């Protein structure tokens, strides 16, 4: 998992 | 041959409450009508998502997780983060049914195009294509990319999804990994850290999908000229190879100068040249925004790709309406490029060109 934000 | 508009005021409010974009659907509706582009489009209300449409990509539990939370706006569940839910995706009251509503004006799009009403469907406020079937992503909770596609299915044997959207289209891509019917193209910026962190050249789709996913990793700073040079390039080779029957194309305005994000350096003029080509294949052709989060600046850029798709050459003062005051203090149309560099280097752009023929040739 990423953050966009 | 009238494009379909997917419009109501209600539906333009409900858009309004997304946490990541406040107003901005009131603002690009605005726009479009003070140029009086609604005059010269079908304007369409939307049909709301069934459970049942929904559910044809997502999973049970994960639509019923997000319809328990929006019922309050309970941002504070513990059983998010599991789903998706958090910082990027808040369950903000009411979310279920706005994204049910998104989903539903992307559906009737597709329906649109379906039942040869229009050759071009536009719904600016859908594009929320990293969401996951049990998992909320990157300001997306319900995927109406995805459920568009799937009523597509019904009648256009092959679909081509083209990405424009600074973010790599994750979900959709992952939601056709694995078929032929559909294939995705993704132009977006690839950089370690960056959201969602995939769509390499070398990722090419799984199993009998294998060739059907395409990924074209841009970096920082590029502009109009290369741009187009580069999509040009890639979608000539996808439409001799591929044949597609229809097209899903997300416009997302986060490439634009101005952007907070700061990534690419692109004025809606070169996405308009992107666009012209796909609209010269004359297929049935679903329109998608996505992101976008200098507000003002993502109402100039698809209110001139409006103008685009009707042939249409708008004038460059910012017209009287609602939201004039957010186009000061020069009130035009145009987008100028900022001054920072471009930090694509023609011979990694030509290999990943390269890379991607040898893929197609597969195909
Ligand atoms: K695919
Ligand atoms: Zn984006």
């Amino acid at each position: 998992r990423h953050k966009k934000x | 041959l009238v494009p379909v508009y997917i419009y109501s005021p209600e539906y333009v409010s409900m858009c309004d409450s997304l946490a990541k974009i406040p107003k901005r659907a009131s603002m690009v509706h605005s726009l479009i009508e003070a140029y009086a582009l609604h005059k010269q489009m079908r304007i369409v209300k939307p049909k709301v998502a069934s459970m049942e449409e929904m559910a044809t990509f997502h999973t049970d539990a994960y639509l019923q997780h997000l319809q328990k939370v929006s019922q309050e706006g309970d941002d504070d569940h513990p059983d998010s983060i599991e789903y998706g839910l958090g910082y990027d995706c808040p369950a903000t009251e009411g979310i279920f049914d706005y994204a049910a509503a998104i989903g539903g004006a992307t559906i009737t799009a597709a329906q649109c195009l379906i039942d040869g009403m229009c050759k071009v469907a536009i719904n600016w406020s859908g594009g929320w294509h990293h969401a996951k079937k049990d998992e909320a992503s990157g300001f997306c909770y319900l995927n109406d990319a995805v459920l568009g596609i799937l009523r597509l299915r019904r009648k256009f044997e092959r679909i081509l999804y083209v990405n424009l959207d600074l973010h790599h289209g994750d979900g959709v891509e992952d939601a056709f990994s694995f078929t032929s019917k559909v294939m995705t193209v993704s132009l977006h910026k690839f950089s370690p850290g960056f959201f969602p962190g995939t769509g390499d050249v070398s990722d090419v789709g799984l199993g009998k999908g294998r060739y059907y996913s395409v990924n074209v990793p841009i970096q920082d700073g590029i502009q109009d000229e290369k741009y187009y040079q580069i999509c040009e390039s890639v979608l000539k080779e996808v439409y001799q190879a591929f044949n597609p029957k229809a097209v899903v194309l997300q416009l997302g305005a986060d490439t634009i100068a101005g952007d907070p994000m700061c990534s690419f350096n692109m004025t809606p003029v070169g996405i308009g040249k992107c666009l012209k080509y796909i609209l010269q294949w004359q297929l049935a052709t679903l329109i998608l925004g996505g992101g976008g989060f200098n507000l003002a600046n993502t109402a100039r850029c698809w209110t001139y790709l409006t103008g685009v798709i009707l042939g249409k050459t708008l004038s460059s003062e910012i017209p009287d309406h609602e939201f004039f005051t957010a186009y000061g203090p020069d009130y035009v149309l145009e987008i100028t490029p900022s001054c920072r560099p471009d930090r694509n280097e023609p011979h990694r752009i030509q290999q990943i060109l390269n890379y991607i023929k040898g893929n197609l040739k597969h195909v």
